[PDB]
DNA sequence: GTTACTGTGGGAAAGAAA
DNA sequence: TTTCTTTCCCACAGTAAC
């Protein structure tokens, strides 16, 4: 078997030009309902696993160009619950660019306070890809429909985070429809679900775009605005209200908690409400207000359930052709600080899953690296002469791209870019 | 309160209602 | 400068020695880990191809 | 800039006879730079001329933070020797000076800060105390000092990871030893109910595992 | 139609934390 | 006793296969 190769100098330049990064991705609700006995309360919304990136295709072509069927180059993958002794349900990624596990569930046997979705992955010809995980997920025995104190967060949605809202008709898992967007409007496809920003707007808010949001958690009554975390299109000013027994209340200052059925009040008009007509999202009114001037009974299909979704992400590249070892784990870089400067210019990185078999690349230049720990690394900023055969001191600001490169070739595109600034 | 998130509005049915 | 330079030489050396020990300790277990991983990949690829036949 | 070009590269006493100006890119003050480029002399005059020694750059780091990250023993002493200087300053990510001193493996800088009475149990925006990083970086020397000077040996970061855990994960035999010597609890499951012996058995660090099974028990 | 089932949601029951 | 959180229970109501 061809021994691993050090990503050659020329190899980098090639990537920097193309940059067809193969990137996995995952989306899931930060919380999950634990099923007791032999029950089975699936994960809603269903954990999706997109496979964005142009490199994904370039891999298909490269694989077949060496003898691979439409089946031997088709990326396969399973999904499971951390270190649980259950079976990793498979995924059907044929033709599709994603895939949701509409049947993932956790039993009460797993006495874990937390856990995280495990996604085994490999190509058609058993070519190992790696194991991609998702952020942690808290286990709840039941959504505290009772009051919520702003002391125990994590269960309280905050202005800015992402969330998901679905609908359950007549108590049937086959009906469940999630709030989605496509074509330019807000659907309700029970096949797809999307994360929607939930900014908090002060009662004295204007019309729409170019507005201002303010930090803080969200309690029923506040004028919140839901923006599509992808397309961008959002629904006009809305006011969330705590609901129960098909009745949308107007007097509820309680803080919105995870898994809490609630109705959304449109703009400052008379009544109306956001409801799902078993097809798409259309306007309504919910005029019945006989009970109390503060208890406006609302027609079903408008009592969406709240949930805060997260998002895991991993991007890499086969900078030096296939590799005997998996591209997992994936080194992520969150912080990049400069230590000192000049003759001793050094860089300290901090992220996750860092490995001792890594090296940082300043553009097309490989700089010495020191492995601190799983989330810290020290490299040496190469002299500017390594980018300007003519100078010995920064004559002009030169911005080179940063990137992590393993020893077998696999390169992990960061996003950060170190820039050489003239020493004052 | 110092930040600012832009977007793209979209109204289903009965938009003039808000007046 | 020769007094402080020494402080620098010693620091970088220690950092480099650390990396050397970690990388070597990682590569040493590489086989044990890599083989055990592929062993799991096999068990699944078997069900992935077998679940394709029942289609 | 004028007072920043002669304090980073009687060039400080003649101009001062601008002070706390932050650049657009680094957003650091003359003091920061004078601390990063380890310009002891310049840094001193900057403080004498009454200059805020706790201003934060574009990343939340103070002149002291740069003193450690740049291992500027000189400027360092000058800062920790100043009453005003905040020793428990925190970057935007919760990174404290004491922590950086145990990360970039610097000479003594840690105990110096600890002696100047700096919160030893300070935690970053992740929960990792200074003793934690000392375990992940297998910095025994620093680990011992942080311990002798009272430090929550069983403190848990946000992920409920104990100092011993990170030592077991990273495979820090030397530090794992020390921690265990000081009767550190080894049965502290993280947020995922995993003992330091498990993560170690996973990384296949047989050494650490051997300790967690026979070293200083009962 | 008939049977055998099954996620779901609301409520009763048992602990465990005030 | 109060106040929740954790476990059990059970019945709508669609699915699937005859």
């Amino acid at each position: 078997r061809p021994p691993p190769k050090r990503l050659t100098r020329e190899a980098m330049r090639n990537y920097l030009k193309e940059r067809g990064d193969q990137t996995v991705l995952i989306l899931h609700a930060k919380v999950a309902q634990k099923s007791y006995g032999n029950e089975k309360r699936f994960f809603c919304p269903p954990p999706c696993v997109y496979l964005m990136g142009s490199g994904w295709k370039k891999k298909k072509e490269q694989m077949e160009r060496d003898g691979c069927s439409e089946q031997e180059s088709q990326p396969c993958a399973f999904i499971g619950i951390g270190n649980s002794d259950q079976e990793m349900q498979q995924l059907n990624l044929e033709g599709k660019n994603y895939c949701t596990a509409k049947t993932l569930y956790i039993s009460d046997s797993d006495k874990r306070k937390h856990f995280m979705l495990s996604v085994k992955m490999f190509y058609g010809n058993s070519d190992d890809i790696g194991v991609f995980l998702s952020k942690r997920i808290k286990v709840i025995s039941k959504p505290s429909k009772k009051k919520q104190s702003l002391k125990n967060a994590d269960l309280c949605i905050a202005s800015g985070t992402k969330v998901a809202l679905f609908n359950r008709l007549r108590s049937q898992t086959v009906s469940t429809r999630y709030l989605h967007v496509e074509g330019g409007n807000f659907h309700a496809s029970s096949q797809q679900w999307g994360a929607f920003f939930i900014h908090l707007l002060d009662d004295d808010e204007s019309e729409g775009e170019e507005f201002t949001v303010r930090d803080g958690y969200i309690h029923y009554g506040q004028t919140v605005k839901l923006v599509c975390s992808v397309t961008g299109m959002a629904l006009p000013r809305l006011i969330i209200r705590k609901v129960d027994k098909q009745t949308a209340l107007l007097d509820a200052d309680d803080p919105v908690s995870q898994l809490h059925k609630c109705a959304f009040y449109l703009k400052d008009t008379e009544r109306m409400y956001l409801c799902l007509s078993q097809e798409r999202i259309i306007q309504f009114q919910a005029t019945p207000c006989p009970k109390e001037p503060n208890k406006e009974m609302i027609n079903d299909g408008a009592s969406w359930t709240i949930i805060s979704t997260d998002k895991a992400e991993y991007t890499f590249y086969e900078g030096m052709g296939p590799v005997l070892a998996p591209v997992t784990p994936v080194p992520v870089v969150e912080s990049l600080q400069l230590n000192g400067g000049g003759d001793v210019a050094m860089l300290e990185l901090t992220g996750q899953n860092f490995t001792p078999n890594l090296r940082v690349w300043f553009g097309d230049v490989e700089a010495e690296t020191m492995y601190r720990c799983g989330e810290s690394m020290l490299c040496v900023v190469p002299d500017i002469s390594a980018f300007r055969e003519g100078w010995r001191w920064v004559r002009q600001p030169v911005q080179v791209p940063v990137t992590l490169v393993r020893n077998d070739g696999i390169i992990y595109s960061t996003s950060l870019t170190f820039t050489y600034t003239p020493e004052p | 309160k110092r930040r600012r998130q832009h977007g793209q509005l979209w109204f289903p049915e009965g938009f003039k209602v808000s007046e | 400068h020769s007094a402080v330079m020494e402080r620098l030489r010693r620091r970088i050396e220690l950092c480099r020695r650390h990396h050397s020990t970690c990388e070597a300790r990682y590569e040493a277990v590489s086989p044990e880990r890599l083989e055990l991983e592929r062993q799991h990949t096999f068990a699944l690829h078997q069900r992935c191809i077998q679940a394709k036949a029942k289609r | 800039t004028p007072l920043m070009i002669a304090s980073c590269s009687a060039v400080i006493s003649d101009f001062i006879y601008s002070l706390h100006n932050q650049t657009d890119r680094t957003g650091e003050t003359a003091l920061h730079l004078a601390a990063r480029y380890s310009r002891s002399d310049a840094a001193k005059r900057l403080l004498e001329a009454s200059a805020d020694a706790n201003i934060q750059d574009n990343m939340g780091r103070t002149p002291l933070h740069a003193a450690v990250s740049a291992d500027a023993q000189g400027v360092f002493q000058i800062l920790i020797r100043n009453r005003a200087t905040d020793l428990d300053a925190r970057m935007h990510d919760g990174t404290t000076p004491l922590i950086l001193a145990a990360r970039l493996a610097v000479e003594g800088m840690l105990e110096d800060l600890i002696n100047s009475h700096a919160d030893v149990n300070a935690v970053d925006d992740l929960g990792k105390s200074a003793l934690h990083w000392a375990a992940a970086v297998n910095n025994v020397d620093a680990a011992v000092v942080l311990l002798k000077n009272g430090a929550n040996k069983d403190m848990q970061n946000n992920r409920e990871e104990t100092p011993l855990f990170l030592a077991a994960r990273e495979g820090s035999y030397e530090t794992a030893k020390v921690l265990l010597d000081h009767f550190a609890n080894r049965d502290i499951t993280d947020h995922m109910d995993r003992l330091p012996r498990d993560i170690a058995q996973e990384r296949m660090h047989h050494d650490i595992v051997r300790l967690l099974d026979e070293y200083n028990l009962v």
